[PDB]
């Protein structure tokens, strides 16, 4: 579920969360935020071991 | 006898014909087939589409990207808003098929960009079951909704029947063309094909049969569309859904 | 976090005083287990039941009731319920020191 | 083959005109084959979808498809010219697309479209927001979820100031314009993050 | 039930409530499968959800899944995939889960024939978290919904604040 990222980040675009809007946009299922991927890659590159 | 055409009245008082092809597509049962020499230009196809008829843009004249784009542009220019046209693609010609459908998805890209293409006709032979099914789902995914196969001989029609059987939900449209058709030549008579195949054709409920080849004066089309053509061979009425 | 719980309680439809007090008890103040067990014993509890998940309290309380003659039997467990509800099988309590 | 009127025309049509562009029918896009039950009690036909809660109310000689997105409803209006009688696709006029996409933008950014998204100045849209560095911690709690050996860096990751500025970017998108053309209303539903 | 017979006839006894880090899901699933308190627990969870409807936006931040314990026990009994151990150990889902398991244990023992109000236990033994179960049992079963609600609230707030500070678990080291 990507609602937690939607609320913490601030963009509530329904394509990432809603199913009806995902169907309207032409997608079979909702897709994750790309900026989630951006932040995850940033944390991976700045992770400490 | 249940397949006989029905007459309906439009809201503006006009009187039309109702065969299952017209019910599937919402257009007149009279089809303007794709034409390698003639229907390449957008004038005739656009004028046929604006009249409310199944209009085909032949892919044998769109041989490079530039003319394809220019033809799409002038097609959008000519068509009044709300009108849609179809496309004819050659399957056994490798270069054109790859340029338009297979390799470069020029038809797919044009439809995605917003072209009024609402159908694709797979001419010059039929594909095998696997890639034909992949074509059906892919073209449905991009939003075409009308994939048409035109078989030439009995075995080709039976393979199209098998393709329709493999996908019982999606509707298919057939363009069975006889031997007297122009351009490239087939040595099979339309009546023989229809006699041999009509039973299996009407067995499946998602098959729309359009026949062509030898249809000259509109009297022949009228007598063919009502199933009265089978009376000559000593058969019951064998109605069809449209002629090209 | 106590004021966060208080704000969520006030925004919701339940009281805040008990909310703040439970939050303080479960988040801030140190818990003491030995003195709690001694208070339980001073109350006279001959047997103690652990209704919590698993038996972590069973293995965590046995060293504290080790020599007080207080019996232990697990709850929310197959073996504990079997010990509790069968006549012929009850856990043995060692002699008080 | 069980209903008539504009409702049947909208339901059956597979293609529509979305601001000078032929796209798949949104009612078809939600659920294509005859998945919409009909009701004709007081003789105002309407079609609803179960798994999505969509509706197909009719305003006399008009058809509107309403979809519950998140709490609120998006209304798209179908205009039916005389062309649609024989093979003509329904036309979704540009202003109906404006209304629907502005509601979707309000959903994605704030509360409501009218004067709640940040206003746009001569060229720019400005916002003033409060900042708390612990929101960075609660953001990386849901973002950084790798395995055991790694740990989030002690410094704030650059993808943290992007949080409060989302309404401004959505307002800028809403007020964006091409060379004599606005990309806020035609394809906001098809909008995606490129880079 | 000789021990239960003695306790009913009168033997000074107490009840202890478990704490943190006990793997509540397995014991709760075993209890629900052996007894069948799924209806009452489902009603309790539904009432708790209805009680804290306004705070869903802030509360969803700390639970990736959403704390549907009944679905999880139903899946586990059916040998279906279950939430990961990290997603179950999390406080926002743990501290409500262990309390639900404790309440289920009390109800199961009450159904089995061990009534805790006919013979009130002499002492209320509450461990690190059990204080909330002690509060639930100190009164009747008429405040369980409210305490479940703020158990969810305090679990979510504890996870949130521990992430705000460095008190949360970094890697393997808890």
């Amino acid at each position: 579920d990507m609602r937690p990222f939607a609320v913490v980040s601030g963009d509530h675009n329904p394509i990432h969360t809603d199913r009806a809007a995902a169907l309207l946009a032409g997608l079979e299922s909702p897709i994750v935020h790309g900026m989630w991927l951006s932040a995850a890659a940033q944390h991976a590159v700045t992770a400490t071991d | 006898s249940s397949y006989a055409p029905t007459v309906v009245r439009l809201p503006d008082g006009r009187v039309k014909l109702s065969t299952k092809f017209t019910r599937l597509t919402g257009r007149s049962p009279i089809l303007l087939a794709g034409m390698t020499p003639t229907t390449v230009d957008a004038k005739i196809v656009a004028a046929a589409a604006n009249a409310g008829h199944w209009a085909e843009l032949a892919g044998g004249g769109q041989v490079t990207e530039e003319i394809f784009g220019n033809r799409i542009e002038q097609m959008a220019g000519l068509l009044e808003p709300g009108r849609t046209y179809q496309f004819n693609a050659l399957f056994l010609d490798p270069y054109l098929w790859k340029l338009q459908v297979g390799g470069k998805r020029l038809v797919q890209k044009a439809r995605q960009s917003g072209a009024a293409i609402d159908g694709v006709v797979i001419s010059a032979g039929i594909p095998d079951l696997d890639e034909a099914v992949e074509l059906i789902d892919e073209l449905g995914d991009i939003g075409i909704s009308h994939v048409v196969f035109k078989p030439g001989t009995i075995e080709q029609i039976r393979s199209v029947i098998r393709i329709a059987t493999e996908v019982p939900t999606k509707p298919v449209i057939m363009h069975v063309e006889g031997g007297r058709a122009g351009g490239h030549h087939s040595w099979e008579d339309l009546d023989d094909l229809l006699l041999a195949t009509y039973s299996e054709l009407r067995s499946r409920a998602n098959i729309t049969v359009c026949v062509g080849g030898g249809i000259g004066t509109p009297r022949r089309a009228a007598e063919y569309l009502s199933g009265r053509w089978a009376q000559a061979y000593g058969f019951p009425l064998m109605p069809i859904d449209g002629i090209l | 976090g106590i004021d966060i719980v208080a704000g969520w309680a006030e925004k919701a439809g339940l009281d805040v005083a008990l909310a703040r007090e439970l939050a303080d008890a479960i988040l801030i103040r140190k818990v003491d287990w030995v003195d709690e067990i001694t208070r339980v014993h001073a109350a006279g509890a001959r047997w103690i039941l652990d209704l919590g998940p698993g038996d972590i309290l069973t293995r965590l309380t046995a060293p504290v009731i080790r020599g007080l003659g207080i019996g232990i039997v697990p709850a929310a467990t197959r073996g504990g319920q079997r010990n509790l509800f069968t006549v012929g099988a009850t856990p043995e309590v060692a002699r008080a020191w | 083959a069980d209903v008539a009127g504009p409702l049947a025309v909208v339901l059956d049509a597979p293609d529509v005109r979305w601001a000078g562009r032929t796209v798949t029918n949104p009612v078809h896009r939600i659920a294509d084959p005859a998945e919409w039950q009909v009701h004709d009690g007081p003789e105002n036909p309407r079609a609803t979808h179960s798994s999505t809660g969509a509706r197909l109310q009719t305003h006399g000689d008009d058809v509107a498809l309403s979809v519950p997105v998140s709490g609120t409803w998006v209304d798209i209006r179908f205009t039916l010219p005389a062309n649609t009688v024989d093979g003509g696709t329904p036309v979704i006029a540009t202003e109906d697309a404006t209304s629907a996409m502005r509601t979707v933008l309000a959903i994605a950014a704030g509360v409501d479209s009218p004067e709640f998204l940040p206003a746009v100045a001569n060229g720019t849209a400005t916002l003033t927001v409060d900042w708390h560095p612990e929101r960075v911690a609660d953001h990386t709690g849901v973002t950084a979820t790798f395995g055991e050996p790694l740990a989030p860096s002690l410094t704030n990751v650059p993808d943290a100031l992007v949080g409060p500025c989302w309404p401004a970017v959505f307002a800028a998108i809403g007020s964006a314009v091409t060379d004599t053309g606005e990309p806020v209303v035609e394809g906001l539903l098809s909008l995606v993050h490129l880079d | 039930h000789a021990l239960v017979d003695r306790l009913m006839a009168g033997e000074p006894y107490a009840v202890a409530f478990g704490g943190q880090g006990s793997a509540w899901l397995e014991t709760l699933e075993e209890l629900v499968s052996a007894t069948g308190i799924e209806t009452e627990l489902a009603t309790l969870v539904g009432e708790a959800e209805l009680l804290l409807d306004p705070v869903t936006d802030e509360l969803i931040v700390v639970r990736p899944i959403g704390f549907e314990p009944l679905q999880w026990v139903r899946a586990l009994a059916a040998e279906d995939p279950v939430p990961s151990d990290k997603h179950l150990t999390s406080a926002a889902v743990s501290v409500p889960g262990v309390l639900l398991t404790q309440i289920a244990a009390t109800r199961a023992l009450a159904r089995q024939g061990m009534d805790l109000v006919a013979t009130p236990p002499v002492a209320m033994a509450g461990h690190s978290q059990g204080v909330l179960a002690v509060e639930a049992l100190k009164a009747g079963g008429a405040r369980d919904v409210e305490l479940f609600a703020l158990a969810q609230l305090i679990g979510a707030a504890g996870t949130l604040v521990a992430r705000r500070r460095g008190i949360s678990v970094l890697g393997d080291r808890p």
